[PDB]
């Protein structure tokens, strides 16, 4: 089955460097993304059709356009900023609401641990309120996609996960 | 003004004929459509699936 | 505002399948596409009317 | 051959009550047409694709959208409005300045000329420039599209000069 | 016999895309298509006119 | 509007020679229609799409699965075969009970008027009813599609008849 | 008359889009149709499973 | 990579019986299968499209028809007719020398294993020449579609076998 991937989040998170980080090596040649990049991504020898979705404020209302069919939400999250990690939840909240996404799994990027100002993983998880998540099959991981580091770990997670179903 | 630049990306995206289905949700989404016409234009999309 | 009114006319006719060729100048026009993306649509289109 | 015909003209002049006059009885249910009508014709068992163009200003900009393989022009003046016979004749200029519409044959139809105040044949005429056009094959006739008069004349006209050709 | 050929005429002119609806109505009649069937079959042919 | 026209009846009548007759000069190289055959047609500058279905008796029982949005039906009958007049009348009266026909117009070709035997227009309208018919608009004309008489009239009357409605 | 229904099932599937690459072999193999206009189906067909 | 499978074998072997034991519980709810069925099943997590054809007489004759791109086949036999087993060869031997199943493996279901005059597998691998199989890769198992038995271990073989290849 060749099921199909969205990677949501805030602007400036990472969502378009993790995209080519995966499926080719790694060239952070990049703009904000006033629309979005959709990319064939091979896993273990597996299929996916993944959605890179700008993430600033005037456009994130559009995001729902594309839940229809959705498998799996990747939510990348800047583990650096403080500032904004309320309004990550808010968003993250408002879309487990959504009726399209009921079946889909969902794996937390907290992104840039390559940065000696990230918050850990555990302070992220309950900030987002992860672990009163009820009829959900998550989980969360650190990761640098600058580095190229704990994006195989996820991914590994997230095939497996869906795998079963 | 940014919307503006999105919704040219979306709708050249469509013209082109490339995921027709979503790009018409966010296109009849940004410009506020009825949803008399919405529905008229999400139905016949649904039948062009059928191919 | 009456702009509007007429972008969304057309872009009704066009997605409903009707005499796309013209509307999709009026679009491309209207909006302001830059000239590459306005010749990718005007081609395909062209490539449209052999059928 | 089918031709297609263009009705051009500011708001107001009585294009779209025109088209309805042509093939149909008449009733002048209208509103401002904001985008455009089209209708078949046929007149001496002809047939011409007609298309009504809203001329209120801000829409005005995009009637060259239309001009590719026009036969004809039929732009429509409003008889009574002196005050704004000069912007008729700045659209008339640019638009056959258009390479589109060199070889398209120009009718005028000095219209709403059921009213005691309109201005005659000869000074619009001469109040559009249209005395000096070179190389333009063209007339034009006085009308009326609520009475209904001066139409079946105009189409005469048209009808045989592009039979010519 | 005369029937046959009738039908495999009908079927081929169906299979190559030539006025599909009408050749649709004379196959499922000709063979005694149930009610259900035929009416499954024209439905499609009708949702493929929109095109 | 572009009408569509049925040409039905029993098999030898000459209902093949005459869609050929109509649109392009005659060649009655024909064979028995084991099916049918179609074609776009163009009488006073109007066009006509025409269907000559098979009239020999194991597919008759198919002719009303083309009965849809059909304008009007030519009915032409061989006007030498005097074995077989009743039979046309069986089918005729079959065809006009069809609600899909109920507003068809009705216009039997006496053909075969080249030959001595062919018996009067007169006399094949009292024998298939024709007089009797109520709500039905219907003419009936001599013709020959080898000579090629008779058509041109039976056009006329034909173009004329649905220009009204 | 086994033959009959059989065909009837085939169609059936062809005609609602389903495997109609496949279903075209059975239906030009069971009427018997000439080489030639076989051919002609198994084309168009081939040409449809690009899409 | 998602495997197609044909199952085949005369009539009232159990092919339809055995399709929907496999990926779904069981109920024998079967009439003669004058046409086809396809199921989408999944093994070991794994996606098979795969086939059932009805296999009395007079349609036996289309099986080749549905042979393009055919990885595996099932060959279904019943165990008790001992007066049909030489034509369940005479099918065998002619699908082997087709050209489109050159590459595909043979797995054998000596099925109604349950019937106490059911023949033994080495009886019927014998009469059905299984011995003398050349460049070809096969196995036969005895089953019973209505107990459930035996099936799992066919199945085992079959999905290792190809996951070499
Ligand atoms: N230190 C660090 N910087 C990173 C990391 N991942 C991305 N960045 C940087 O963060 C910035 C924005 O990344 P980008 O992938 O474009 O973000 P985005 O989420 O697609 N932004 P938008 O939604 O606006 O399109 C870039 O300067 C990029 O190099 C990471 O793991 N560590
Ligand atoms: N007395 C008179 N009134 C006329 C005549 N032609 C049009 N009118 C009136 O003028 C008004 C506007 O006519 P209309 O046909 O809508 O104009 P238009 O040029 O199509 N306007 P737009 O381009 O905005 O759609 C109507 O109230 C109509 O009845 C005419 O010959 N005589
Ligand atoms: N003398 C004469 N022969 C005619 C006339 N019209 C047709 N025929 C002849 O009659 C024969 C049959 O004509 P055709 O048009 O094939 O008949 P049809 O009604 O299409 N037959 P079917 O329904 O079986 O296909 C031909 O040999 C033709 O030349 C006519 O007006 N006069
Ligand atoms: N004892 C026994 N009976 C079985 C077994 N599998 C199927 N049967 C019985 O055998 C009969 C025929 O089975 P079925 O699955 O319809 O056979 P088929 O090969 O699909 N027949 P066809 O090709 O005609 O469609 C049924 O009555 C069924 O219950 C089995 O393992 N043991
Ligand atoms: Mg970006
Ligand atoms: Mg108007
Ligand atoms: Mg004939
Ligand atoms: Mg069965």
């Amino acid at each position: 089955r060749e099921m199909r991937i969205l990677i949501l989040g805030l602007d400036g998170a990472g969502k378009t460097t993790i995209l080519y980080r995966l499926q080719v090596g790694e060239v952070v040649t990049t703009i904000p993304t006033i629309g979005f990049n959709v990319e064939t991504v091979t896993y273990k020898n597996l299929k996916f059709q993944v959605w890179d979705l700008g993430g600033q404020t005037s456009i994130r209302p559009y995001w729902r356009c594309y839940y229809s069919n959705t498998d799996a939400v990747i939510y990348v999250v800047d583990s650096c900023d403080r500032d904004r990690i309320g309004i990550s939840k808010s968003e993250l909240v408002a879309m487990l609401e959504e009726e399209e996404l009921r079946k889909a799994i969902l794996v937390v990027f907290a992104n840039k641990q390559d940065m000696e100002q990230a918050m850990t993983p555990s302070e992220m998880a309950n900030a987002l309120g992860l672990p009163a998540l009820k009829d959900r099959k998550w989980q969360i991981f650190k990761t640098s996609a600058t580095k190229g580091t704990g994006l195989d770990e996820a991914m590994e997670w997230l095939v497996e996960t869906l795998k079963s179903r | 003004p940014t919307e503006f630049e999105y919704l040219r990306k979306v709708l050249f995206e469509y013209m082109m004929g490339r995921e027709t289905k979503t790009m018409a949700k966010v296109i009849t989404t940004v410009l506020k459509f009825p949803d008399d016409q919405t529905q008229k234009i999400l139905e016949r999309e649904d039948a062009r699936l059928m191919f």
